[PDB]
């Protein structure tokens, strides 16, 4: 067999940062952008809390590309956009990559 | 030949296996398997040959 030396204890390295990002800012929005007119923001240096988001059941569908939603408060990125427009009518599921 | 990605979207595992659900990785993970043994085994009949 073969001879492999284990960990000897587990070790947790991630920052006390403090601020939370003004995410109910935009999720109540007094008006929102249009279609044509997609408003596009960035955010950055804060604490982004997707469980709250997650947990919520005031969305009707939360579908989420490349990373999975349950560990998105562990990893860690460089900036995010918020693209918030308004679309009625059919052709909603259309929103994803790869569609036409 | 370790640094390649084969068609994954990552050519590292940890990174792939940390950030997505099993049951989606799975395809990611067969795809670096299969292109590791490849190597190896092109690698093994050289070998033998010299």
């Amino acid at each position: 067999s073969n001879f492999r030396v284990q960990p000897t204890e587990s070790i947790v390295r991630f920052p006390n940062i403090t601020n939370l990002c003004p995410f109910g800012e935009v999720f109540n929005a007094t008006r929102f952008a249009s279609v044509y007119a997609w408003n596009r923001k960035r955010i950055s240096n804060c604490v982004a809390d997707y469980s709250v988001l997650y947990n919520s059941a005031s969305f009707s569908t939360f579908k989420c590309y490349g990373v999975s939603p349950t560990k998105l408060n562990d990893l860690c990125f460089t900036n995010v956009y918020a693209d918030s427009f308004v679309i009625r009518g059919d052709e909603v599921r259309q929103i994803a990559p790869g569609q036409t | 030949q370790l640094s390649s990605n084969f068609g994954a979207i990552s050519s590292v595992l940890n990174d792939i296996l940390s950030r997505l659900d099993p049951p989606e990785a799975e395809v990611q993970i067969d795809r670096l398997i299969t292109g590791r043994l490849q190597s190896l085994q092109t690698y093994v009949t050289q070998q033998l040959i010299r």
